[PDB]
RNA sequence: GUAACGGGGCUAAACCAUGCACCGAAGCUGCGGCAGCGACGCGCGUUGUUGGGUAGGGGAGCGUUCUGUAAGCCUG
């Protein structure tokens, strides 16, 4: 696949529960964690909802 | 068995002595706990950057 | 290994002269505080005073910009009740000129016994003549 | 075999809960009863 | 002559025939070790500003003894909350000797 | 008793626009130690990851008096 990489840039204390749960649904665990996920359009929705604290690289 | 508890109590009270302090702190059992609570802060709060120019 | 720190008997003093005629007051105070603090040296240490001996010449010609010359007012309380007294810059110069620069640099120095030891070195003069040629103070001409 | 070596098997013994003996045990001042109330009173409580 | 190197996360400064406390390694009590990762070297006057991991500088060292450092008391305390906890710690250390520095 | 910038002082050291650096915490990385849970195998490895805590629930220990081991052992 393309295997897009995601890096968590900001914290998660005091943040909305839906974003806190999408973070886990994606796989990010702390600040600066780097993960690789498939380019399925399902992933794009999570990363779109959480796009204000996750850096992407392609 | 009626336990005659003097030796252990004297041991515990002597174990916490903390010399070098002034006034009642070093003599009686008016012993704070700040002397040990600030150590953890200090071990992190060292200021040893050595920034003489930049 | 440990970091090198300065000792009191391994300090090298220097002497200098600064002429404040036509110079702005605060901008001069900043460099004066820097040099007296010794943050300009390569062996600076925070618990030891190693600034130079600065001699300010012509302290009765300090330039102040804007309307501060007539609006900048000093305050000081004697201790008694209703004993607050003030003095405008325009008259403070004519009364005790050196005190202007003295107070202006004191507040920029730190506070404590070393803070006062540091101020002990500054020497401010209203005139332009000084009997410190015995110590050969090289002029820090700017 | 002698009267020194014999030992009970695991799980066949366990120390009971001792209340109000210091802080490192976790059963400190309150002793598991919680803050003041009819339950926390000695002998005080409701019936069946 | 004096140089510098990185071993265990800390950049140390060493001189010919000198002792420095480093982190706990994995070698016997008299084994030989070599440090090629050098950041700079100077033999007076000549300063050989070094690119990261200079190519050629080697520091030969020989480990002397191993042990534990001073004991530290850790105390974390919360007023009025019915909380208190203690601990002790002693860091592991390995002392070394410098036997030769080459460029 | 200055007292509606924390202070000194600032005509920019103030406000607006763009730009590259830098300091900056117990955040994150580098290096050493300790402990709980999971996976995989054969008691032991190699990996994942967690380890702020009041009321409170669960686990495991140190130490004091006394009975047996003990008419044994240490001790003028």
């Amino acid at each position: 696949a393309k295997t897009i990489k995601i890096t968590q840039t900001r914290s998660a204390i005091g943040r909305l529960p839906k974003h806190k749960a999408t973070l886990l649904g994606l796989g990010l665990r702390r600040i600066g964690h780097t993960v690789e996920r498939e380019d399925t359009p399902a992933i794009r929705g999570m990363i779109n909802a959480v796009s204000f604290m996750v850096k992407v690289e392609e | 068995a009626r336990v005659k508890r003097g030796v252990i109590a004297r041991a515990r009270h002597k174990k916490i002595l903390k010399q070098a302090k002034g006034y009642y702190g070093a003599r009686s059992r008016v012993y704070r706990v700040a002397f040990q609570a600030v150590i953890k802060a200090g071990q992190y709060a060292y200021r040893d950057r050595r920034q003489r120019k930049r | 290994m440990k970091t090198f720190t300065a000792k009191p008997e391994t300090v090298k003093r220097d002497w200098y002269v600064v002429d404040a005629t036509g110079k702005t007051l605060g901008r001069l105070a900043t460099e004066l505080a820097r040099r007296l603090r010794g943050k300009h040296k390569a062996e600076y240490t925070p618990h030891v005073d190693t600034g130079d001996y600065i001699i300010v010449l012509n302290a009765d010609k300090v330039a102040v910009t804007g309307n501060k010359r007539t609006d900048k007012v000093y305050y000081h309380h004697t201790g008694h009740i209703g004993g607050i007294k003030q003095a405008t810059f325009e008259e403070m110069i004519a009364r005790r000129p050196e005190r202007v620069i003295e107070i202006a640099v004191k507040g920029m120095l730190p506070k404590g016994p070393l803070g006062r030891a540091m101020f002990r070195k500054l020497k401010v003069y209203a005139g332009n003549e000084h009997n410190h040629a015995a110590q050969q103070p090289q002029v820090l001409d700017i | 075999m002698r009267l020194n070596t014999l030992s009970p098997a695991e799980g066949s013994k366990k120390a009971g809960k001792r209340l109000g003996r210091g802080i490192g045990s976790g059963l400190g001042k309150t002793g598991g009863r919680g803050h003041k109330g009819q339950k926390s009173r000695s002998g005080g409580g409701v019936r069946r | 002559m004096y140089a510098v190197f990185q071993s265990g996360g800390k950049q140390h400064r060493v001189s010919e025939g000198q002792t420095v406390r480093l982190e706990k390694l994995d070698i016997a009590t008299g084994e030989t070790v070599e440090f090629a990762e050098v950041l700079m070297i100077a033999n007076g006057e000549e300063v050989k500003i070094g690119v990261p991991f200079v190519d050629g500088g080697v520091i030969k060292a020989e480990v002397v003894a191993h042990g534990r450092g001073e004991k530290v008391k850790i105390v974390k305390f919360r007023r009025r909350k019915h909380y208190r906890k203690q601990q002790g710690h002693r860091q592991w250390f390995t002392d070394v000797k410098i036997t030769g520095i080459s460029a």
